[PDB]
């Protein structure tokens, strides 16, 4: 008895309909460009593991940023250098600029356009709620994009979203764990960051599809209306089920699990309890009030949910009331 | 020294 298939509500076919040579990045040929064309200026505070750094192209001095991508896994690579390039021109996507190798040591790296390094994280306790609904709905529009190139992220959170405040711009970026998606393909679930882990991850269902980005949007959304930060703060990832259980409450975690036929570890059993749904109203105070409106709750309310399936689809997400100042003002 | 993994430091020595 396994688990009940699943497919994606939007952009269920556009991979099988495109040429093989756009998904199949295994068969890619990296093509390198001259190292000596760049010079690293100063690391950033990245992934503090495949490492990032500040660059200067010193055949123009132009700005660059500079991602060696060590330890090597091939295929990996092949795989984010083949999203970038698909991806590339495509609305607040970082732009690909280069693609570089040591002589030597033959550690490839990414070279990416300039990019003003601030993050969603460090920008968003100072911003207005209006700015805040701005931001998000860029961001919709760059996951619209890539999900509508049959690409999911599978690592959005606010250290992935770099904004100039200045010029209010944004870029999405890291996309060293996007896939490709592929009607009834099974992926492997161990992807994004903790605190934005879909339910689907963490109960181990494997046939996920974009709508796992929707649900790490909506915990984006949660901590920065609520001013918590994370909003589910799991110490690993079975706890993360119980945070997540504790407000969504487990009358519908069970429901989803039987829905999908989906067989829960069993170490769940002592941990998740018992929980009510929590309303969204009891995460409100003094300090959070201005951000929050009926609109934002209940936009928040329909990207939070276990079922993947039922959650809002970027589309959809862009045309919440919560956006219809944004949207009028872009006019 | 001024190499890491190829690149050049930028003012390095
Ligand atoms: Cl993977
Ligand atoms: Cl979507």
């Amino acid at each position: 008895s396994g688990p009940v298939p699943s497919r994606a509500r939007v952009y269920t076919d556009v991979n099988t309909h495109r040429p093989r040579e756009y998904w199949d990045y295994e068969s890619h040929v990296v093509e390198w460009g001259n190292q000596d064309d760049y010079q690293l200026v100063r690391k950033l505070g990245r992934g503090k593991y495949s490492e990032v750094f500040e660059a200067i192209n010193i055949t123009n001095n132009e700005k660059v940023v500079v991602k060696i991508l060590k330890p090597v896994k091939k295929k990996k690579i092949k795989r984010e250098i083949k999203i970038l390039e698909n991806l590339r021109g495509g609305p607040n996507i970082i732009t690909l600029a280069d693609i570089v190798k040591d002589p030597v040591s033959r550690t490839p790296a990414l070279v990416f356009e300039h990019v003003n390094n601030t993050d969603f994280k460090q920008l968003y306790q100072t911003l207005t709620d209006y700015d805040i609904r701005f931001y998000m709905y860029e961001i919709l529009k760059a996951l619209d994009y890539c999900h509508s190139m049959g690409i999911m992220h599978r690592d959005v959170k606010p250290h992935n979203v770099m904004i100039d405040h200045e010029h209010r711009k944004l870029r999405l970026i890291d996309w060293g764990l996007a896939e490709f998606y592929h009607p009834g393909q099974e992926y492997n679930v161990r992807v994004a960051s903790r605190y934005f882990k879909g339910p689907e991850l963490l109960v181990d269902y494997q046939m996920y599809d974009y709508s796992l980005d929707m649900w790490s949007l909506g915990c984006m959304l949660a901590s920065m209306i609520f001013r918590k930060e994370p909003f589910f703060h799991g110490h690993d990832n079975y706890d993360q089920l119980v945070r997540i259980a504790k407000v969504l409450g487990t009358e519908d975690l069970y429901d989803y699990i039987d829905k999908y036929n989906i067989e829960l570890d069993p170490r769940f059993n002592d941990i998740l309890g018992r929980h009510s749904r929590k309303r969204w109203e009891r995460f409100v105070h003094s300090e959070n009030q201005h951000l929050v409106s009926p609109e934002a709750l209940d936009f928040l309310d329909k990207l939070l949910r276990y079922d993947h399936q039922s959650r809002l689809t970027a589309r959809e997400a862009m045309e919440h009331p919560y956006f219809y100042t944004v949207v009028k003002d872009q006019a | 020294g001024c190499r890491l993994y190829g690149f050049k430091i930028h003012g390095c020595g």
